[PDB]
C-alpha cells in the first residue's frame, strides 16, 4: 500500500525516514517494507531500525 | 558529471563520483 | 553556510499557447480576475482560504493532465471556426492508404469524429420520448462505438464508405438544397435498427458486447450510393480502437475527447486545480463556462425546496436564483451577443419537466418489496390531496405565457432573477438556449460530482423503501442538479464536460467509476505530483511567504517526496502545520 | 526595398556580359567531380527509410535532378522542381547571361562514353545528417551568436541549435512562442551521389561547342524537408532518442545545393548576408 | 510548392529582409512584443520579468543530461554543492541539548530533542499524538497572526515590534526547538524552593513551572491555553508572571 495512504499521521512518518536525512541519498532508492505486528507507533520504530 | 536523470521526470544530483595547532604543541612539549 | 540555490519559476508564455515544456512552471493573474469569473471569492476547493489568503496572488500550476485536456479543445474551437473539405484530402494519398495517413492523423481523425456527430444530434431528439435511449445515451459511450465503427471500415472497405463523404461537400456547396443530408439520412436508418433489434430492457450503455451482440449487424441503404452491409461482430474484441498517436499520450485510456471526462482519485491528488487552469484558459479564448464550483453546498447543505402534485421534482428556485448571478457576473459580455431560436423556447413546464420528454419521475416497481412506488398516496390525507389540486394549478403556469419574444438570454434573465416564482423554467430554457447554438462552445464544469449520486440531506418519507435512501430526496429528483447531474457532454455541439471528485471530509475513500456505475474510458486517476514540479512548488512558495521554513526546509523539497509521495495536500500540513521540528 | 516581379530581378541584375564562359558562374560542374565516400551511421535508416525500398526512395531523387537538368536548357517552370530561392536566382544568372551573350545550352544523352568508362549509373546518399533548432528557410534564422551549439552527437547525425535571444515574426514582432517551438525545428540534409550519362554542352553562336569535356560523369546535390513535429506530450513518457523515431514527412523534399555550389549551402548568415538575401513577401 | 508557382509566374513579388537581429538590449525589444490578453491584464508584475526571462536564455547549461537522455528542467550547480545544506542544520537543532542529560538506557532514541522533551510533562493518559497537535496548532497560529494578522490581539504586549525584527532577521526561529531554547535563554533558573540545581536538575525546573500554568488557564481548549503562556514569555522578553517569580527569588538568596 502507499506511503501517505496507510501512515497517516505525520510523527508515524517523521520516524522511518529519519535515518534517510541521515545518508543524504534522498531519492536514490525505491523502498519496499513488510510489516505485521503491533501498534502504529511500534510498527514505525521497526523501520528506523 | 554533477547531475543525473533516473528517469521520467527525476533529477538528483549524482553522489557515486597537516594541523597547524598540533604542529605547535609536538613542537613545544 | 547559506549559499542557496535559486530557481525560475514561471512559463515564459502566456495561458493560450502552453506547450509540454512549460508542464512545471506557474502562470499569473490579478486577484480581481477571482470576483470577476467566480463570484462571492468561492472557488474549487480551498484555494481563496490558504493559498490567495496568504500569497495574494492568483498563481496557477499547469499539470501535465491540464495541457493535454485543453488540447483537444483547441482542436474542437478549431474546426468550428476553420472547418474541413473532405474531398481535397484524398485527391493527396490513394484510397488503397488512407488509415496510415489519413485517419491516425491527430489533427483529422477529431475533424471527421467532431462532423458526424453534430448529425447525430439533430435526430437524437426524435427519439427522446423513447424510455430505452433516456437509458443508452445518458451517456456518451455507446455513441462513441457508432461514430468511430463508421470510420474503423473507411481503413478497411474505403471503396464502400469514402463516396459518401465526397458528396456530403457537395450538398454543402450547393445552395438551395432544402432535402437532408446524407448522414442525417445515415444515422436515420442506424437508430431504426436500434429498436428493432435491441433488447427493451436490460440495454446498457457502460456494457459494449452485450449492445453490439444484441445488433448483428448495420444495414445502410442510400438511394444515389450505397447498400453497404456491416458485421459489428469483428469489433467485439476492441470495443475501444481509438489511433495510438492521441491515447499513448493524451490521457491514460481516455477516449471521449468531444464528449467529456472524470478525475478520480485520492485527497489532494491535483483534481480540484487541472480545472481551475481549464476554467480560466476557457475564459480568456471566449468560451463559455458553466460553473459550480462545489455541489457538496447544492446536496449537502440546506436550501429550500417545493414540490409539484404531478412530477416528483421538488423546485428550488432561491437556490437557481444565487447561481445564474455567477453564470451573469462571468460571461455577461458574450450573452449579449446572443440571439434566441424561439422554435426551441417555451416547452419546459415551472417544474422542469419537457413536453416531449419522459416523465422525470416514472412509476417505479421494487421487484424485491413487490409493490410499486406510486402506493405512498395511501398514507395521504383527504386534505393534502384536496391541496395538490389548488397548487395544480397555481404552479400551472409557465413562462412562455408572461415572456414572449425576447431577444437575448439576459432577457429571459433578468427576468428570472426579478421573480422568484420562475427561476427553473427560466434556468431550464437557458440550456436549451446554450445548447443549440453554433456561435459558442459549452464547457460544463463540476466539482463534487461524487456527492449527487450520493443520498442528500433533503428529506422525504416516499423514498422509505429504498434501504440506500433511507427516507432522503435523490438530486436527480432535485431540480437544479438535473442540468449537470446528466453527464451529457456529446449532446452539446462544440461541447466539453469535466468533472471531479472530492474526498476531503472521508478518510481512505476509494472513489472510482465502480462506485458509481459509470463507463470505462471517460475517465483518469490522479496521481501525485512528480519531483521536478514538486521542486518548483517549495521555491514558488518561499518566494511567496505561503509557508515559513527553517533552515532544515530549505533544500528538502526534494525530500518530501518522500514524506508525500508527490502529494498535495501532505505536504501542506507539514507546510503549515511544522510537524517536521518533531521527527 | 520595393517589391519585384520574377523576370525583373533577372533584368536588372544579369545586365553583365562577358566573353569567357568559364568566367561566368554556373552551377553544373561538367569536369571535375570527385567519387564521395559513403558515410554510415546510426540514426540514417531510421527515417530515411520506413516501410519502403531504400532505391525507390532514392529512384525519385533520382528523377528530380533530371527536370533540374531540362530547367536550365529549357526556360521553364512546371519541370523546376521544389528548391529554395537564393539558388535558383543564383543558379539561373549562370544561364539566363548565357542565352543574352548568345550562347546556347543542349540536353545530350552520351550513352556511349559512359559506357566506355565507369560504373553503372545510381543513386546513393553518401551523407545523411539530421540537425535541430533551424528552419529550411534561410531567414528567420540568426547569426552564430544567440545559437548555443551542441557537437556532441555529430558521430551518429544529430546537431543541436539552441537560441538564446528571441525570434521575430512576419510582422517583426518577438516571441516568446516562437524560440520554443524553433527549439524542436528538425531538419533531414542528404547529399547525394548519382552517376548519370546525360550531361549537358554549351554552344557558342556559331559554335559546336565552347565548353571543356567533362572526365566525372557524377553529379551531386543537397535536399531537404523541415518536418512534422510528433504528437504533443510525446516527450514526457519517452527516452530522447526513442522519441525521434517517431518524426514523420508530409512536406515535399527541396533541392538546396547542386555539385557544390556555393560550396554547399550554409543557415547562418552575417548581418550584411541577411541584407544581400532577397525573400517572397506577401501583405495582407 | 504554392507560394513558388506565384513566384515563377510572376504573380507574387520579391523584396529584402525588413527583419534582421540587430544586438539590443533586453528593455528595447519590449516594444516588439507580442502579448496575449494576460500579460495585459498583470501588466506591472510581468514587466519587470521580460527584463528576467532574456537574461536567462543566455546562461543556459550546454549539459547532455537536460536535453538528450530523459525530460528535466536545467539546473544550477548550487543544487549539488548544497544537498548537505539538511543534514548540517538539523543535528544544529539538535545540538542545544548535551546529548550527556539522555545517554540513560533507550531514552535517547525517544528523547533526543527538546520537543520530544516538553511532551511527557504533558503528556495524559499515555496520549502523545494529541499533545503533539494541540502544541502545533497554537504555535502555528503565532506565526501566521504576526505575519498575515494586524496586531490588535497584540496590543497588549511590549516586545511584540520587537519580536518580528528577530524572525526577518533569522529563519532559524520557526524551529520550535529555537523558539524555546530562545525562551529558555531568558528563563534559566538556577535556584528554587531553596536548592542548587546541577544542569541535570536546572533544566528540569523549568518546564514544570510551564505544565503547570498550562493546566491553570481559564481557557477550555489546550490550544487556547497554551498560546497565552507562550505569549508571556515570547512577548514578554522581560517580564512574566513566572519570570517575576524568578526575580522575586534571587532578592531571597542575595539578602541571606
Ligand atoms: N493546479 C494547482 N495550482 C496551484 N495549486 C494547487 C493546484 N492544485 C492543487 N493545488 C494546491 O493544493 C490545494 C488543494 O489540492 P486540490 O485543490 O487539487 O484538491 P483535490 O485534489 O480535489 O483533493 P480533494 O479530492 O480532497 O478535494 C490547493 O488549494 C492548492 O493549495
Ligand atoms: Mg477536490
Amino acid at each position: 500500500e502507499i506511503f501517505y495512504r496507510y501512515f497517516t499521521h505525520s510523527y508515524n512518518r517523521n520516524i522511518a525516514l529519519k535515518p534517510m536525512l541521515l545518508s543524504t541519498q534522498y531519492c536514490e532508492y525505491d523502498l519496499h517494507f513488510y510489516v505485521r505486528g503491533g501498534g502504529v507507533m511500534g510498527q514505525s520504530h521497526a523501520c528506523q531500525i | 558529471e554533477k547531475f543525473r536523470v533516473l528517469a521520467k521526470k527525476t533529477t538528483i544530483p549524482n553522489r557515486r563520483l597537516m594541523p597547524p595547532i598540533e604542529q605547535f604543541r609536538t613542537y613545544t612539549k | 553556510h547559506h549559499d542557496l540555490p535559486e530557481l525560475n519559476v514561471y512559463s515564459f508564455v502566456p495561458i493560450g499557447d502552453h506547450d509540454f515544456e512549460d508542464v512545471g512552471k506557474y502562470t499569473m493573474f490579478p486577484a480581481t480576475d477571482i470576483q470577476k469569473y467566480f463570484l462571492n471569492n468561492q472557488m474549487f476547493g480551498e484555494y481563496f482560504e490558504v493559498e490567495f489568503y496568504r500569497t495574494r496572488k492568483f498563481g496557477v500550476m499547469i499539470s501535465e493532465e491540464g495541457a493535454k485536456i485543453v488540447n483537444h479543445l483547441q482542436h474542437i474551437q478549431d474546426n468550428k471556426e476553420t472547418p474541413l473539405n473532405y474531398i481535397n484530402l484524398f485527391k493527396r494519398y490513394p484510397t488503397e492508404k488512407i488509415k496510415e495517413k489519413i485517419i491516425e492523423d491527430e489533427d483529422v481523425y477529431p475533424c471527421l469524429f467532431h462532423d458526424l456527430a453534430k448529425a447525430a444530434i439533430e435526430e437524437l431528439e426524435a427519439y427522446r420520448n423513447n424510455t430505452l435511449f433516456e437509458r443508452l445515451f445518458c451517456l456518451p459511450s455507446l455513441f462513441d462505438l457508432t461514430i468511430n465503427v463508421v470510420l474503423r471500415e473507411l481503413g478497411e472497405n474505403p471503396n464502400a464508405l469514402l463516396p459518401l463523404f465526397l458528396k456530403q461537400q457537395e450538398q454543402i456547396d450547393n445552395p438551395q438544397f432544402t432535402g437532408k443530408k446524407v448522414f442525417n439520412q445515415l444515422f436515420e436508418q442506424i437508430f431504426k435498427q436500434i429498436n428493432e433489434r435491441a433488447h427493451p430492457e436490460f440495454s446498457n450503455p457502460q456494457q459494449y458486447k452485450q449492445f453490439l451482440e444484441d445488433i448483428q449487424k448495420f444495414q445502410i441503404s442510400i438511394k444515389d450510393c450505397t447498400e453497404h452491409e456491416i458485421d459489428l461482430i469483428k469489433y467485439c474484441k476492441e470495443p475501444r480502437w481509438i489511433p495510438r498517436n492521441i491515447k499513448k499520450y493524451s490521457l491514460r485510456k481516455f477516449i471521449g475527447f468531444n464528449s467529456g471526462a472524470l478525475l478520480y482519485g485520492d485527497s489532494g491528488s491535483g483534481k480540484s486545480g487541472t480545472l481551475l487552469y481549464v476554467t480560466m484558459w476557457a475564459h480568456y479564448k471566449k468560451w463559455i463556462v458553466l460553473n459550480v464550483p462545489s455541489a457538496f453546498n447544492w446536496t449537502q447543505k440546506e436550501w429550500k425546496f417545493v414540490r409539484h402534485p404531478k412530477t416528483g421534482l421538488y423546485i428550488q428556485n432561491e437556490l437557481a436564483q444565487d447561481w445564474m448571478k455567477s453564470f451573469k457576473h462571468a460571461n455577461s459580455d458574450l450573452l449579449k451577443q446572443i440571439p434566441v431560436n424561439m422554435d426551441i423556447y417555451g416547452f419546459y413546464n415551472l417544474s422542469g419537466q419537457h413536453d416531449k420528454e419522459c416523465d422525470a419521475v416514472p412509476d417505479l416497481y421494487y421487484k424485491d418489496r413487490k409493490v410499486n412506488f406510486e402506493e405512498h398516496k395511501k398514507f395521504l390525507t383527504e386534505e393534502e390531496n384536496i391541496i395538490d389540486g389548488e397548487t395544480n394549478k397555481d404552479f400551472r403556469v409557465r413562462l412562455k405565457e408572461k415572456l414572449t419574444n425576447p431577444l437575448t438570454v439576459l432577457d429571459i434573465i433578468d427576468y428570472g432573477l426579478e421573480n422568484e416564482f420562475f427561476a427553473t423554467n427560466a434556468l431550464y430554457e437557458v440550456l436549451e438556449q446554450i445548447r443549440n447554438q453554433d456561435k459558442f462552445c459549452v464547457l460544463k464544469v463540476i466539482d463534487g460530482y461524487n456527492f449527487m449520486y450520493k443520498r442528500s440531506i433533503y428529506p422525504s418519507f416516499r423514498y422509505a423503501t429504498d434501504t440506500q435512501l433511507r427516507s432522503t430526496v435523490p438530486p436527480y429528483h432535485l431540480t437544479v442538479p438535473r442540468a449537470f447531474l446528466n453527464f451529457d457532454g456529446h449532446k452539446f455541439k462544440n461541447g466539453f464536460v469535466l468533472c471531479a471528485s472530492s474526498v476531503k471530509n472521508f478518510h481512505k475513500h476509494i472513489f472510482g467509476p465502480d462506485s458509481i456505475d459509470f463507463p470505462l474510458g471517460y475517465s483518469h486517476e490522479m496521481r501525485g505530483l512528480p519531483l521536478d514540479d514538486f521542486r518548483v512548488m517549495c521555491h514558488y512558495y518561499l518566494q511567496n511567504d505561503f509557508w515559513l521554513a527553517d533552515n532544515v526546509a530549505k533544500n528538502s523539497s526534494d525530500f518530501l517526496w518522500m514524506h508525500s509521495q508527490g502529494n498535495w495536500a501532505q505536504a501542506h500540513k507539514v507546510m503549515l502545520g511544522h510537524q517536521l521540528d518533531s521527527m | 526595398k520595393e517589391s519585384i516581379t520574377w523576370d525583373e530581378y533577372f533584368n536588372l541584375y544579369a545586365t553583365n556580359k562577358i566573353h569567357n564562359i568559364s568566367e561566368a558562374k554556373f552551377p553544373y560542374n561538367f569536369r571535375g567531380m570527385q567519387d564521395f565516400v559513403p558515410i554510415k551511421k546510426e540514426f540514417d535508416n531510421m527515417i530515411f527509410a520506413k516501410g519502403e525500398n531504400y532505391a525507390d526512395f532514392c529512384k525519385q531523387f533520382d528523377r528530380r535532378m533530371v527536370w533540374f537538368m531540362k530547367s536550365l536548357a529549357t526556360n521553364k517552370d512546371d519541370d523546376l522542381p521544389y528548391s529554395e530561392l537564393n539558388f535558383l536566382l543564383q543558379a539561373k544568372k549562370g544561364a539566363e547571361l548565357l542565352r543574352r551573350n548568345g550562347y546556347q545550352i543542349n540536353l545530350i544523352e552520351d550513352n556511349e562514353g559512359f559506357q566506355k568508362f565507369g560504373g553503372k549509373k545510381g543513386g546513393q546518399p553518401f551523407e545523411i545528417t539530421h540537425i535541430m533548432g533551424l528552419n529550411s528557410n534561410r531567414t528567420r534564422n540568426a547569426g552564430t551568436d544567440a545559437y548555443s551549439i551542441i557537437r556532441d552527437l555529430e558521430e551518429k547525425g544529430l546537431i543541436m541549435f539552441i537560441g538564446n535571444q528571441l525570434k521575430m515574426d512576419e510582422n517583426g514582432n518577438y516571441d516568446f512562442k516562437l524560440t520554443r517551438d524553433d527549439d524542436k525545428q528538425m531538419i533531414l540534409r542528404v547529399h547525394y551521389k548519382f552517376a548519370t550519362p546525360y550531361i549537358l554542352q554549351v554552344t557558342d553562336s556559331s559554335g559546336k561547342v565552347v565548353s571543356p569535356p567533362p572526365e566525372s560523369y557524377i553529379h551531386t546535390a543537397v535536399f531537404e524537408n523541415q518536418l512534422r513535429l510528433p504528437p504533443k506530450f510525446s516527450r514526457l513518457d519517452l527516452h530522447f532518442l526513442d522519441w525521434i523515431k517517431l518524426y514523420r514527412i508530409q512536406n515535399e523534399w527541396k533541392l538546396v545545393d547542386f555539385d557544390r555550389f556555393l560550396s554547399g549551402n550554409k543557415l547562418i548568415y552575417s548581418e550584411k548576408e541577411q541584407r544581400q538575401l532577397f525573400k517572397g513577401e506577401k501583405d495582407n | 510548392m504554392k507560394q513558388l508557382k506565384k513566384i515563377m509566374i510572376n504573380k507574387t513579388k520579391i523584396m529584402s529582409n525588413d527583419i534582421i537581429y540587430i544586438k539590443r538590449t533586453y528593455h528595447q525589444k519590449i516594444v516588439n512584443l507580442k502579448i496575449y490578453n494576460n500579460f495585459k491584464t498583470e501588466p506591472k508584475f510581468y514587466n519587470l520579468k521580460f527584463i528576467e526571462f532574456q537574461n536567462l536564455l543566455n546562461n543556459v547549461n550546454l549539459n547532455k543530461v537536460f536535453y538528450t537522455e530523459y525530460t528535466s528542467y536545467p539546473l544550477e550547480d548550487r543544487f549539488a554543492t548544497s544537498k548537505f545544506h539538511t543534514f548540517d542544520s538539523y543535528l544544529t537543532s539538535l545540538e542545544l541539548i548535551d546529548c550527556t542529560f539522555l545517554k540513560k538506557k533507550f531514552n535517547y532514541k525517544y528523547k533526543y530533542s527538546m520537543f520530544t522533551y516538553f511532551i511527557p510533562f504533558l503528556i495524559k493518559n499515555g496520549k502523545k499524538l494529541s499533545t503533539i497537535n494541540f502544541i502545533l496548532k497554537g504555535i502555528s497560529t503565532i506565526y501566521d497572526n504576526l505575519k498575515y494578522n494586524k496586531l490588535s490581539q497584540f496590543e497588549s504586549y511590549s516586545y511584540v515590534n520587537q519580536f518580528k525584527h528577530y524572525i526577518d532577521t533569522a529563519d532559524d526561529v520557526y524551529n520550535i526547538n529555537f523558539l524555546i531554547h530562545w525562551i529558555i535563554n531568558i528563563y534559566k533558573p538556577v535556584f528554587d524552593v531553596i536548592v542548587y540545581l546541577s544542569e541535570k536538575n536546572r533544566l528540569k525546573t523549568a518546564y514544570k513551572h510551564i505544565s503547570t500554568c498550562i493546566r491553570q488557564d481559564n481557557s477550555a481548549k489546550l490550544n487556547n491555553r497554551i498560546t497565552n503562556i507562550f505569549l508571556d514569555l515570547l512577548l514578554n522578553y522581560k517580564k512574566s508572571y513566572l519570570y517575576t517569580r524568578k526575580m522575586y527569588i534571587y532578592e531571597q538568596v542575595m539578602d541571606m
